[PDB]
């Protein structure tokens, strides 16, 4: 939800002064450190 | 079993207060002798192995694993027990049934058959590669154990230094007489990562005799979740070697 | 969650994800501008 | 030698047995009571009873001989009479708001009867 509080300079001065799911990043095959395709990530 | 367990309480109040003095199993073997005072499992503080010669009288044989829901949880002492629910013990519990199957009720049944799960290979968030989990499991179920080499301490400590000088450590703490060595032989569990709180630890097991080490999960997990566990280091060891921790200053 | 904090609480510091950017285009451009400019 | 030690992975060396395991206070007496007042059985041994009769009836005259059937008259009766002073007996130590009886109940309980005092 956008929060779009006020305008104010203090937003920044006291600041200063990604819901992820499923299986995201690259992965391997814990075999060879070989690049693991999404085709047979589950029998190998 | 009671008496056994006031063996226990003799085992107890002079040897096992400690709690900490683990070693090698050893055949407690008697060819004239009792299981006396001088038993080698009882200097050895643990039970007359059936594969011990303490014959079937022996009180210090471990009772059984009678849990008739499951061996799995606090009331099932042999889940108590560092031990998998040995198949010839807990009937209560299908440990031997269906051995070549998958499924039971009790969850202290995974070496005995190898109920691994699907690791995954790739960079981690943290360090270097990294290991991940493919499908959602449970708070206090098991993760494939931390299989490696076994050697002892000194040469470990002879490699350590080295490895430190490196910074290089694939060796668990085994017992207070041998340590697990994972350098060039390995599991596949061998490449994760650490937390100060982590979504899985580790149970230290006796497979059957066998001084070994698995992983069970601290809370919730789904699909696509990072593996870590508390290498369980000094603090000036920790700093040096697992300081990244991943979080930032919410208060 | 309903404790959610901004889109930075992940940490301090952690290895470097790689920049896919390069540095081939870079000087490419860099005529490109330069041929670009001029006219 | 082992000047120095390694840093290795630790876990905890926790590995230890069941609790102890004892019924609670007065669980097994109500356990007693069903399996007692749910059967028929004389509780006096007959030999300690036998030679507790013939001793006591020798202060009244030498030479008696007991018929084995008439023994057992004595026993039966006793135990009745016990377990009915027994009974009332409780009902005067839960008047007391005590749990359990004490001596000075019976004296009450044969009083109140009225063969004693
Ligand atoms: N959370 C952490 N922060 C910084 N270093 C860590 C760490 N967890 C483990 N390490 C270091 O990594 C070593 C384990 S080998 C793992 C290296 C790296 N994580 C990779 O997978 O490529 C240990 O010696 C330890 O010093």
């Amino acid at each position: 939800r956008p929060k779009r509080t006020k305008a104010s300079m203090s937003e920044f001065l006291e600041s200063e002064d990604t819901y992820s799911s499923g299986h995201n990043r690259l992965y391997f095959h814990s075999d060879t450190c070989l690049p693991l395709r999404p085709q047979e990530m589950e029998v190998d | 079993h009671r008496l056994w367990a006031a063996h226990c309480r003799k085992i107890q109040l002079k040897k096992d207060g400690s709690s900490n003095h683990v070693y090698n199993y050893q055949p407690c073997d008697h060819p004239r002798q009792p299981c006396d005072s001088s038993c080698p499992c009882v200097i050895a503080q643990n039970f007359c192995e059936k594969f011990c010669q303490c014959s079937s009288e022996c009180q210090n044989r471990f009772p059984g694993c009678r849990c008739k829901a499951q061996c799995n949880t606090k009331q099932c002492p042999c889940y108590l027990a560092v031990r998998e629910c040995d198949p010839d013990l807990c009937l209560t519990c299908g440990a031997a049934d269906h051995w070549d199957s998958k499924n039971v009720s009790c969850k202290n049944c995974s070496i005995q058959r190898g109920s691994k799960k699907h690791l995954l290979l790739a960079p981690s968030d943290v360090a270097g590669w990294g290991i991940f989990i493919k499908d959602p499991v449970q708070k206090n179920e098991f993760i494939s154990e931390y299989c490696g080499e076994i050697i002892s301490q000194d040469e470990a400590d002879r490699r350590g230094k080295v490895y430190d000088k490196y910074m290089c450590s694939f060796l668990f703490n085994l017992n207070n007489d041998f340590v697990v060595d994972a350098t060039r032989k390995g599991n596949k569990i061998r490449f994760a990562n650490h937390s100060v709180n982590p979504n899985c630890y580790a149970k230290v097991m006796m497979v059957n005799g066998d001084h070994r080490i698995g992983i069970f999960a601290k809370r919730a997990i789904q699909t696509g979740e990072e593996l870590f566990f508390d290498y369980r280091y000094s603090q000036a060891d920790a700093l040096k070697y697992v300081g990244i921790e991943r979080e930032m200053e919410i208060p | 969650n309903k404790r959610r904090k901004l889109k930075n609480k992940r940490r301090r510091s952690l290895p470097r994800p790689h920049d896919f950017f390069d540095a081939q285009t870079l000087d490419a451009i860099r005529h490109r501008a330069i041929c670009f400019n001029l006219s | 030698q082992l000047a120095t030690k390694a840093a290795r992975k630790s876990a905890p060396a926790t590995g230890g047995v069941k609790k102890p395991h004892r019924y609670r206070p007065g669980t097994v007496a109500l356990r007693e009571i069903r399996r007692y007042q749910k059967s028929t059985e004389l509780l006096i041994r007959k030999l300690p009873f036998q030679r507790l009769v013939r001793e006591i009836a020798q202060d009244f005259k030498t030479d008696l001989r007991f018929q084995s059937s008439a023994v057992m008259a004595l026993q039966e009766a006793s135990e009745a009479y016990l377990v009915a002073l027994f009974e009332d007996t409780n009902l005067c130590a839960i008047h007391a708001k005590r749990v359990t009886i004490m001596p000075k109940d019976i004296q009450l309980a044969r009083r109140i009867r009225g063969e004693r005092a």
